[PDB]
């Protein structure tokens, strides 16, 4: 039997571990960029350090119906970035959380020690998020988010309108969605490991 | 590279939204 990538265990393992990472993050940008009200969050741990965690069930179920379509696209190293967009009450972007993934073409079979350094790596991040409010101007009242996912164009490609993964729906992001006029850029983290480098910045409205 | 996608439900607020399929 001939395997593919997405067919390693490893491959399914560390599209659970970024894909988890990836709802950690989103919780926690929500708060800290206040998204939700801090009413609706409660401190919780997480690679050891302290995080903010969503106790409103729709926005959770919301979270992790999204997230969970990125999963089979990690296992199959599709996923080039994944960007949480806030939006103003007139659905103008004023941040844009930026994570950037690229991950081996390949995994190892000798799953000893598949994850022995990567929750240091996942740690700084969360940090790094922790205090994004410190180089970043408070955002205006009534604020949403969306999720964008950037994937590499394969050879067959999809030219279907309305792609649905697990029973959920995804289209084309709008470019007022997205357009932002030479937006300030705020590097806050670049890491790289044997199984994953990301970039996480910012970008900020003018 | 494809993209951005994102999903068509949008997020939800606080206390549900109005009604409007289109």
């Amino acid at each position: 039997t001939t395997l593919t990538r997405q067919d390693l265990n490893s491959a399914q393992v560390v599209a659970d571990v970024l894909s988890e990472f990836l709802e950690v993050a989103v919780h926690l940008i929500l708060y800290v960029r206040e998204v939700y009200p801090v009413g609706i969050f409660q401190k919780r741990k997480k690679y050891n350090v302290p995080v903010q965690m969503s106790c409103h069930p729709e926005l959770n179920q919301y979270i992790q119906d999204t997230l969970h379509c990125v999963k089979p696209l990690l296992e199959k190293n599709d996923v080039e970035k994944v960007v949480v967009v806030i939006l103003d009450k007139e659905h103008r972007p004023v941040e844009k959380f930026v994570f950037e993934i690229t991950q081996p073409p390949l995994l190892s079979i000798n799953s000893d020690s598949l994850l022995s350094h990567v929750e240091q790596l996942l740690r700084a991040f969360i940090l790094k998020i922790s205090k994004v409010d410190k180089v970043l101007d408070h955002n205006p009242p009534g604020c949403t988010f969306t999720v964008l996912v950037h994937t590499r164009e394969a050879a067959t490609r999809n030219m279907e309108k309305i792609q649905v993964i697990k029973d959920f729906p995804w289209i084309l992001a709008d470019e007022q969605d997205v357009h932002m006029h030479d937006p300030r850029l705020i590097p806050l983290k670049t890491m790289t490991s044997d199984i994953l480098k990301m970039q996480l910045y910012v970008e900020e409205r003018a | 590279s494809s993209g951005p996608w994102k999903p068509a439900k949008p997020a939800p607020s606080v206390s549900p939204g109005p009604w409007k399929p289109i």
